């Protein structure tokens, strides 16, 4: 600044902490409702896709991890059909584990 | 949890041929090896740091690292595709250089 | 004839017509308006007496 | 098992534009082993159902 | 395919829907001092058509 | 530490809705009717031992 | 002890507060199925975890 | 019609809490709440950065 | 030490246009 | 006992069943501007069985 | 604090200082209505009962006064019959001043 | 006069009843996602008697 | 000082998040 | 202040920055409505007003 | 394009996991890191060579 201010390069960068970036699987990225379009879309759904992804990122100078989150539903139903009797069945999906 | 090697700036990804059906989308951040337990086991000898633990706190921090993502089902279908996003095949989340 | 109001120079009939015009407050009676009706603009956010 | 099997989905090929092959939807399972028979026989009569429509 | 997302509360019916209508009608008539909304399910679904 | 007060003069202001005539003679003549006797309760409605 | 040693400088010890973590998190074992939790029926021992 | 027995004063003070904020001063009705530095009353002693 | 509410049902405007205030009989 | 209660509004009625329904209609149509609801009574009155 | 720490006794404490105490007479402790289900409880009701009461307090060095609420309903009905004529009637209860 | 004040949304209709009735479902039906309501004037009048 | 229209509704997913 | 105080003036204000000061064309200075009732008796006149 | 540090004689390569379906073949050849720029920077200030 002033009247003898040096020439110079101007950086810009951001920062956003506590968030975790998201995107949505919907036709126009709004959610329109939890079970969204394309996941009824019949296309991606009983004729079967493959997925791969690919991240670049700052190197880091330090070993890191890509922590990645597939969004499913994680539902539960709970029956009490006797007394002190709780039957309990779960479906997370898509990623469902167990038979 | 997939590893990022220190000095790494691409970090790739494929999950073989599944079901996609009710599926909601991704959600993504970047956690330190040295700050992220081991949960798979009942305790973990090599977790040696006591600060937040952004995998199970909250407390996200390096979003600001990521460059760009690509998605691609069938290894094809670049998704979404459509010629929706500015030029793309891909999500250019930061630029270093603007023409 | 102590037309003042509210411990300043402001008059009995400008409080009032200000907290009428802004607010519909001043009959029945006055009092502090909501913080969604009190706008970065609007009077009671303003006035300072002194 | 054998009468109320899990349907087998076909993967794609968008090069060729033909089916890949196909492996039963082990992706969207009900984990029905902490259920007792009253619930069990709902969950395989709504796996029997789907397969009902599959074949419709 | 719908059988199981309607089974699992996925898609289909509301929890004002597939409850007996006793229960909620019980629901509605001790909710201020008993709260059973949180313990069922209500799917939304978007629209995938249009 | 005589600290004081004088009051100089005490005044009662009050102030009108401006309500057209018939209106308000209409209104009057529905609140002097027994159906119509306003009620008030004290917040703090409690005996104060 | 010394002439010299007598020029020594101290600096405070830096701040390091401990205690549990926000909700307690990590105090309990979820998601680790070599340690999973229990609630089942008394008689009827299918956990509903 | 008052009685020995009654706290006007106090039952004003609580209700004025329940109609609207009393961190807002309104000078007319010499509205201004009594407080105290919640530093104060509590010491948080954490030393200084020296 | 609480208040139990007094008043009516709150306002409703007697829209022949978008929202007049007044129609009384 | 009762009668009392309900005269006296600890029990009984709302103010928009005992008001006559001209005053309530009045009330409706002027609530904007010129506010009668603070003047009358509303009981409440909890459920004394099961 | 650090190696040469002294062996230490640990003291709790509160406070809670604008608060006047309150314990509803309703059955439960909750406020389903603003006449309590036990204030309708027509066994203590019309055969009339006397309470006794005891507190235990921190001795405080100096003379100090227990301030005690009964709540009870405190209701005004005012009539204005002709120009000019105020008739208020006033029913406080239980605790009623009259007879 | 009003025949200019109706045409031009300064007094008369409302825009849920000047807008051909299709277009109001549309508007209802696509709200969450698609908002028409920034669009169209809705008039307010003063009350002109009593 | 002024306002438009906005205030009218439709959200249930079942019923209608979508209908002609 | 204390015993020695000096004989005192004193002297009354106030400031209402952000605002814009408002005198609304309304029969009792309300916002009954975008149109006033004012902006409604004063529609016709032969020498239409200075 | 992949490094071969000085007087190294080994240069192992692999990729993760990729469909190969029309792939051609491999060609390839050995350059200096000194005779090549780097592109995709707009201007290469270590491409000292000409």
């Amino acid at each position: 600044i002033g009247q003898t201010a040096v020439p110079s390069v101007t950086q810009k960068k951001f920062l956003c902490d506590r968030v975790m970036w998201r995107i949505p699987f919907s036709s126009n990225f709004m959610s329109m409702g939890a079970l969204t379009d394309l996941g009824q879309n019949m296309l991606y759904a009983n004729s079967a896709h493959a997925l791969d992804m690919t991240f670049e990122v700052d190197p880091m100078d330090e070993p890191t991890l890509l922590y990645l989150l597939f969004e499913v539903f994680d539902v539960v139903r709970v029956h009490q059909p006797h007394r002190g009797v709780i039957e309990a069945v779960y479906l997370r999906t898509p990623f469902s584990a167990g038979n | 949890l997939y590893p990022i090697p220190a000095k790494a700036t691409n970090v790739p990804i494929s999950i073989p041929s599944r079901n996609w059906a009710a599926f909601r989308g991704w959600s993504f951040t970047r956690l330190k090896t040295k700050e992220t337990p081991s949960l798979g086991s009942g305790f973990d000898p090599y977790f040696v740091y006591s600060g937040s633990i952004p995998y199970l706190d909250g407390t996200f921090y390096l979003n600001h690292t990521f460059k760009k993502v690509s998605i691609m089902f069938d290894s094809s279908v670049s998704w979404p595709g459509n010629d929706r996003l500015l030029t793309p095949n891909e999500f250019e989340i930061k630029r270093s250089v603007d023409g | 004839e102590g037309y003042n109001v509210a411990q300043c120079n402001m008059t009995k009939d400008w409080f009032l017509v200000q907290m009428l015009s802004h607010y519909n407050i001043g009959y029945q009676g006055f009092h502090v308006p909501e913080g969604y009706k009190d706008r970065m603009y609007s009077f009671f956010r303003n006035f300072q007496p002194m | 098992s054998k009468e109320i099997p899990t349907p087998y989905m076909w993967s794609y090929q968008p090069q060729m534009g033909l089916a890949a092959g196909a492996s039963q939807d082990y992706s969207t399972r009900m984990n029905w082993l902490s259920a007792g028979p009253s619930m069990i026989s709902r969950v395989n009569g709504v796996r029997n159902h789907r397969n009902q429509i599959l074949l419709e | 395919m719908m059988p199981q997302w309607a089974y699992m509360h996925i898609a289909g019916q509301d929890a004002s829907e597939y409850l007996s209508p006793g229960l909620v009608q019980f629901a509605r008539a001790t909710d201020t001092y008993f709260s059973l909304g949180n313990k069922f399910r209500n799917p939304t679904v978007a629209p995938t058509h249009d | 530490d005589g600290a004081s007060v004088r009051f100089d003069s005490v005044n009662l202001y009050a102030t009108f809705f401006p309500m057209a005539h018939n209106t308000a003679s209409t209104l009057e003549a529905m609140l002097r009717n027994d159906t119509n006797d306003q009620s008030f309760n004290d917040y703090l409605s409690a005996a104060n031992m | 002890s010394s002439e010299t040693n007598l020029t020594q400088q101290s600096m405070p010890n830096r701040p390091n507060y401990i205690g549990f973590r926000d909700n307690f998190v990590g105090l309990m074992y979820y998601n680790s199925t070599g340690n999973m939790g229990v609630l089942a029926g008394q008689a009827s021992q299918l956990n509903a975890v | 019609v008052d009685l020995q027995d009654r706290n006007t004063e106090l039952s004003y003070q609580l209700l004025l809490d329940s109609l609207g904020d009393r961190t807002r001063y309104f000078s007319m009705w010499n509205s201004a709440v009594d407080s105290y530095d919640p530093d104060v009353r509590i010491i948080e002693n954490h030393g200084v950065e020296d | 030490m609480e208040d139990i509410n007094f008043a009516s049902l709150a306002p409703r405007h007697g829209t022949r246009p978008f929202m007049g205030t007044w129609n009384e009989i």
